[PDB]
């Protein structure tokens, strides 16, 4: 779902 | 009849610079946006400043209330019992200035509270409740800001703290470059929006509040603020999106850090630190702590600057250097 930019970057 | 020339009229298209301001809350991002407005833009008109009157009053009241509540949490008594009464009235009249009008009664309450010795004892321990760094600015200028004819000065506007909901952007022209500067907070958003925000970014400025080194931890926080910021900066440096990007590090709030390092040991933040508790060595240690997170130092460089984001002259100088760097790498 919605996510902070840090968690977005670390998803990879 | 003279045929008209091209619309451009011999002018080349300006090169566009996508710049992202990143960092934890209270690191100085919005202050840098406002500094850009002051330096490379119109500034702030009186119609713009009058709008910030309510915000000035709200920040002042919220700050004094935070100190008062901290007193109760920290078992700090008032220097004079009478202040208790004042405290109560402060909570009754906390919403009185929503109309941009600070009544004489409320101003008197805030003045008598800010004067008290116990309130100052709590202000000095501000690190235990993470008091915002604009509290003293407004409270020490209470006489000036209380007047009915008061209109916020430019420095008053720099110091305001506003909640960010949407896309905070500013645009300007500097050295024939069109800067699109986006302030990026910690809000949760859709992944496609992050993809769009991190695409084609020319430069990143990561702001770090040095003076946050000695702040207590809030409940359920896994680490202190400085280490949260180190985590963010690690993810920034060593990501694929930004291999091309110029990463700039603003070690901000150096004025507050210089006064703090005397009284508060850096060991509070870095228990392993064995150096001296002086401005120079502690600042170097923090700088290296953030820099060594770069796991590709040969291929990629980190441009570090120590800043006082509320000082327009320092910001102007630093941003001039930043723009020189951006041009060099383009
Ligand atoms: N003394 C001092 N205060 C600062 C400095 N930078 C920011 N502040 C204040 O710290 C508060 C938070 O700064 P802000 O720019 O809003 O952080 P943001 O959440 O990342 O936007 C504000 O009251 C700023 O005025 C600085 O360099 N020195």
């Amino acid at each position: 779902s919605r996510v902070t930019w840090y968690d977005f970057l670390m998803e990879d | 009849l003279v045929p008209r020339g091209s619309h451009m009229d011999g002018e080349k298209a300006a090169k566009e610079v996508k710049l992202l301001l990143l960092g934890a809350g209270e690191s100085g991002k919005s202050t840098i946006v406002k500094q850009m407005k002051i330096i490379h833009e119109d500034g702030y008109s009186e119609d713009e400043c009058k709008q910030y009157k309510v915000v000035v009053y709200s920040n002042t009241i919220q700050s004094i209330i935070a100190i008062i509540r901290a007193m109760g949490r920290l078992k700090i008594d008032f220097g004079e019992a009478a202040r208790a009464d004042d405290a109560r009235q402060l909570f009754v009249l906390a919403g009185s200035a929503e109309e941009g009008v600070m009544t004489s009664e409320l101003a008197g309450v805030i003045k008598r509270l800010w004067r008290d010795g116990g309130v100052q004892a709590c202000f000095s321990r501000s690190r235990e409740y993470q008091l915002n760094d604009s509290a003293s600015y407004y409270l020490n200028d209470l006489d000036r800001i209380s007047q009915t004819n008061y209109i916020p000065t430019q420095q008053d506007v720099l110091r305001t703290r506003v909640k960010t909901t949407g896309i905070v952007e500013t645009h300007f022209t500097f050295k024939e470059l069109y800067f699109k500067m986006f302030d990026v907070g910690g809000q949760r958003s859709e992944r496609k929006k992050w993809i769009h925000c991190f695409e084609g970014v020319t430069a990143i400025i990561f702001c770090v509040a040095l003076s946050d080194y000695d702040l207590v931890l809030a409940e359920d926080e896994e680490m202190n603020r400085m280490h949260e910021s180190m985590k963010l900066f690690d993810s920034i440096c060593n990501n694929k999106w930004f291999t091309d990007t110029s990463i700039i590090l603003f070690l901000n709030k150096k004025d507050l850090f210089e006064e703090k390092i005397k009284r508060s040991p850096l060991t509070i933040c870095y228990p392993e630190y064995t150096g001296s508790n002086t401005y120079e060595e502690a600042a170097a240690y923090i700088q290296c702590q953030f820099e060594d997170l770069n796991r590709r130092k040969d291929t990629k460089e980190v441009y570090t600057h120590f800043t006082c984001a509320t000082d327009t002259k320092n910001v102007q100088f630093v941003f001039d250097a930043v723009t020189d760097v951006i041009i060099k790498n383009n």
